């Protein structure tokens, strides 16, 4: 006799809630995270040239400290100072600490 | 129109379920779904094209009291997360109603193009289907949904059953 | 000359709302951006015709 | 494994048209267009068009269009490419390629010109085909070869034993003659010890011309 | 969108590191950009896609970056492996368009070619004419003169030559140009003559032949 | 409309006709108008003249000075960081937005001429009517100006349509 | 018999790229500069009072 | 391992476009924000049958 | 359509007029314009949904010419306020755009509603009325209104006024 066609779309079984400017929630059928939320816990070494200040600070290998002689002429990328760090020389402190720190760490 | 969606259509995401003497049956519209998919893609493609580098930058821990300029470091620091957070609520708030009015504007497109294409030998039902108004079998249908539909031939068939 | 925006690299015309000539700037400049060029359409989508 | 087969070279004269087939296989082939892009001899290559297997979408370069036409096959795997009126700027190889992904989830753009066709030679010229003479090119280390001559159009390919002999092996440009037609040398430089026990081949072989001829060379 | 892309060629020793530019006529997303390497004979083969990452079986000397409009590519430590053409490609907004092309020439030492003749087949002689060779194998740099003799009657005009590409082992080129006569004026002179000037010989060096033997 | 005409250069919307009196074409100058008063004034918002600013920090230096350098120095990026961020996107949304305004101008007045022709043609599918009675070009400016009276041709039309 | 009536807009020959939030490049009919990317390379002695420490 | 962004909670892949993890961080690192999550949609509203 | 817009309608946002034999009237559709509203409504709301809170911080009125850590402070303060300034300026003139082009196509979809239901018994004459071709009293009306007019019913009628006289 005749006939019936009809135009649809689809639709999942659980979708995704999101936000948008007129409202706060409305299910969608897919979305993706944009905030990275979650870290591995671990400092991949490269490609960045990672140093572990281990037992040092950064200034404490500048200067000489005797523990902190493994560090001489060192380079790095990145310079890990640690909470464990310690000095164990001559007691000393530094006008301006934290500039010299910055600066150095820079070079 | 369509109240609602169809679960299970899995061949793509916008579709034609027909019924005629030889059956019912289904089938996707692949043209319009990409069509969204592109859309979709090179927006989600802007968004995540690779963020900034930075590298030594200011400190933004502290382990004693400094007052003045700490306060500065701090204030500077926080001023600048609250605008990078606004920018990133609003982004995603503008893009997801787009996305929305963008997929539900190319099911619309659908329809259109088939209303267009049916001339005056169908009429719209109301929920989004229609009422052709001739003998059309498979090879028909798929004349409609692949886009050959020739009118001037079901015309006077059609017509016909639509007036008296 | 006339000049309302002065740079070291020299004087700017500010009649665009942004520019990437220097940061440092004084006077009514545009606002300074890393982007050279952002091109803001001042018509529709241009479509060729058909064929035949 | 993935891989695109193209047809061989073919040779039109100015006013035909051509047909260039390029077979797929590895990969599932309709969730993934088509790119083709030519080169002429020299030059850098050039973008022809685009084609989906999944939609039959086609997006033709606006310098090409009318001349050009793209289409798929999803039984046998295969896309095609018709290039009508050829000019003897048309003279070049020409490539497919996997590009864009259709249908599937989305990206970044991880390909997009993933995997390529050997190439297939398209000649338009007026010209008569002719067949090459080889002649013997002929010879502490030592030197020797072929010399293949006075032949039209382009291709000729040259091995040696079957490819049984592949190292020390130079090839040249084929170079082409006021007369019109080109030259070809391809030489073998051998330990000048083994010339009793070994001998050698010229596997020289214009298609062009059907011309398999295996012709050989001693001092 | 034109992609103009440099330097034209480029010439560095194995072990440095050629760096590539690709400027494009206007902006482009970082997603939208790939480079490729092709030895002349096979097909394209691509490097890098969305301007910064390798495709699959690529060492790590290779690598890409930029923004907006000035792309960049990478060998980080050439190898004699890598002698080769380089384009960069958009494909953002049609037409997918295509670089200049960059080429790349590893830097070896210097090497004398080795020079041989050879005379004109029997079975061409009696054809109707002759063609003599003259081979120049296993050379660096490129720029190398050959100048033909017919009984020191110094010809110019009746040789045309044809060099190899760049060897993807040691680096060296190949070169052959060849004197046409008639079988006329061929079978008239007796010492044919093959002078080769070139970077690698401190002057230059002729091997010949007396016609018949 | 999968095309768009060349060769107008009355306006940016017209209208392209074929009769038997032969063809001919001519802008619709009001909704040209319309979508040049938007995107002018969408584009004057933007330029709207920007801001003064006099002695500000110091933003190159000479010598290494630590701790506050290194301040002055991240401020004056973020904010550029910043700036350069609101710039892509605003450019990209009014571009967005000025293609729309842009498509659905055509489009609205497609809906203009058909509402005027009410039964007496049918759209043809591209962007196009099939007016089904003899529309000599009286008739046809009758129509881009607005005073095209359907209950006119209506009998004609209705019959040349169905029988 | 009948008549036809068409609903068109124009186009150019040369038109100008720009971006979108779904589209990195899409020709228009028309474009502007947003960015002044130049300079004259000398300092205006106006409105503004200039000094110059030589 | 390999990876362009470093905190000091440790380090962070950088295909997302913000983070929430540390707002110190060295190298090609997502930008900081307060939220700790934010959906970008990727399909149409879902309708159930 | 509706080149113009309705005084005096004080029932709801959206509406419908009629004329037919029995008289004029008027009446509302509540659907249609709670719909507009509920969205009008959540926008406004994420827009003032709780701001921050900030304590101490840095200041930003001074009595004496420090030079350089002062000049800082109140750069910083300066370029906070700017960046903030244009945020709100954007941020209400979409939201308004967007807030016209929600409402205008409520009446426009309102409109469709109602010609799908129509089918082929009436006719848009342009202005966004309808010519219903026949005999429509008021309880075919609310019918309409309502979401209940059944056209099978009025077709042989209407279509004949149409196609004939
Ligand atoms: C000033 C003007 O526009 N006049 C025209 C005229 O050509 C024509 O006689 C009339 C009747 O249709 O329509 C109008
Ligand atoms: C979105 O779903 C696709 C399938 O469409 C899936 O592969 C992808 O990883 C999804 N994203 C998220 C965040 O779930």
């Amino acid at each position: 006799s005749t006939a019936t066609l009809c135009l649809g779309h689809h639709a999942v079984p659980n979708g995704t809630l999101v936000k948008t400017i007129t409202d706060d929630q409305i299910e969608v059928t897919n979305a993706t995270e944009l905030v990275q939320s979650s870290s591995t816990g671990k400092i991949c070494n490269n490609p960045h040239r990672i140093l572990d200040g281990i037992d040092c600070t950064l200034i404490d290998a500048l200067l000489g400290d005797p523990h902190c002689d493994v560090f001489q002429n060192e380079t790095w990328d990145l310079f890990v100072e640690r909470s464990k760090a310690f000095s164990n020389c001559y007691p000393y402190d530094v006008p301006d600490y934290a500039s010299l720190r910055s600066l150095v760490a820079s070079s | 129109f369509i109240e609602n969606g169809w679960e299970g259509m899995i061949d793509g995401w916008y579709g034609f379920r027909h019924q005629n003497s030889e059956g019912t049956g289904q089938a996707a519209d692949l043209k319009s779904t990409q069509a969204a998919i592109d859309q979709i893609n090179g927006k989600l493609n802007r968004v995540i094209e690779k963020t900034n580098e930075k590298f030594h930058q200011i400190e933004k821990e502290f382990s004693e009291v400094e007052g003045r300029i700490q306060d500065l470091e701090k204030y500077v620091e926080d001023t600048k997360i609250d605008l990078w957070s606004y920018n990133a609520e609003l982004l995603v708030a503008l893009e997801n109603q787009h996305t929305i009015d963008l997929t539900d504007s190319e099911m619309n497109k659908l329809f259109e193009k088939t209303r267009r294409q049916l001339r005056e030998n169908a009429e719209d039902m109301g929920n989004g289907c229609f009422k052709i108004y001739h003998k059309c079998d498979n090879a028909c249908i798929e004349s409609i949904r692949n886009g050959t539909y020739d009118h001037d031939v079901y015309r006077d068939e059609a017509l016909n059953n639509r007036f008296q | 000359c006339i000049s309302e925006c002065i740079t070291p690299n020299g004087s700017i015309p500010n009649d665009k709302p942004f520019q990437n000539v220097n940061k440092i700037t004084y006077g009514a400049c545009p606002k300074y951006v890393k982007q050279n060029t952002l091109k803001l359409a001042t018509g529709m989508r241009n479509v060729p015709e058909k064929q035949t | 494994q993935v891989q695109l087969v193209q047809s061989g070279a073919e040779v039109k004269k100015p006013g035909a048209s051509v047909k260039v087939s390029c077979k797929t296989s590895g990969y599932s082939f309709s969730t993934y267009g088509v790119s083709w892009v030519r080169q002429a001899p020299g030059q850098g290559p050039e973008w022809v068009g685009w084609i989906s297997a999944y939609t039959g979408i086609t997006d033709y370069a606006q310098k090409f269009q009318g001349r050009v036409t793209l289409t798929t096959d999803a039984t046998t795997a295969t896309a095609f490419l018709d290039l009508r009126s050829l000019r003897p700027d048309d003279t070049a190889t020409y490539f497919c390629a996997r590009d864009k992904v259709q249908g599937r989830v989305e990206v970044g753009s991880g390909g997009r010109h993933d995997y390529w066709g050997q190439g297939t030679l398209v000649i338009v010229s007026s010209a008569s085909t002719k067949g090459p003479s080889v002649f013997p090119l002929a010879p502490g280390t030592a030197a020797l070869g072929c010399l293949v001559k006075d032949y039209f159009p382009e291709p000729v390919t040259v091995s040696w034993n079957s490819g049984a002999l592949t190292s020390g092996v130079h090839t040249f440009p084929a170079v082409l003659q006021s007369s019109g037609l080109y030259s070809l040398s391809s030489v073998v430089t051998v330990p000048s010890s083994s010339l009793g026990t070994q001998t050698y081949i010229c596997n020289v072989n214009h298609k062009p011309s059907n011309t398999k001829v295996d012709k050989k060379v001693e001092p | 969108v034109v992609l103009t892309q440099s330097p034209g060629t480029l010439a560095l020793p194995p072990g440095e590191r050629a760096t590539l530019s690709c400027r494009a006529s206007h902006r482009v997303g970082s997603t939208y950009i790939a480079w490729y390497q092709q030895k002349s004979g096979q097909a394209p083969r691509r490097l890098i896609y969305g301007a910064s990452n390798r495709a699959t079986d690529i060492p790590d000397r290779f690598s890409g970056s930029g923004s907006g409009t000035d792309f960049t590519l990478t060998i980080r430590r050439l190898e004699p492996e890598d002698s080769a053409v380089y384009y960069c490609q958009q494909f953002s907004v049609s037409p997918w368009t295509f670089g200049q092309g960059t080429r790349v020439e590893i830097k070896r030492t210097v090497a004398a070619p080795s020079v041989f003749i050879f005379p004109p087949s029997d079975e061409q002689l009696k054809s109707g004419t002759a063609s003599v060779v003259c081979l120049l194998n296993n050379f660096y740099p490129r720029e190398a003169k050959v100048q033909w003799k017919v009984d020191n009657a110094l010809q110019s005009g009746n040789s045309q030559e044809s060099v190899t590409e760049q060897d993807s082992k040691d680096s060296t080129y190949s070169l052959s140009s060849t004197l046409t006569l008639s079988k006329a004026d061929y079978e008239k002179h007796k010492v044919y003559a093959c002078e080769v000037t070139h970077q690698g010989l401190s002057s230059p060096v002729t091997k010949s032949f007396n016609r018949g033997e």
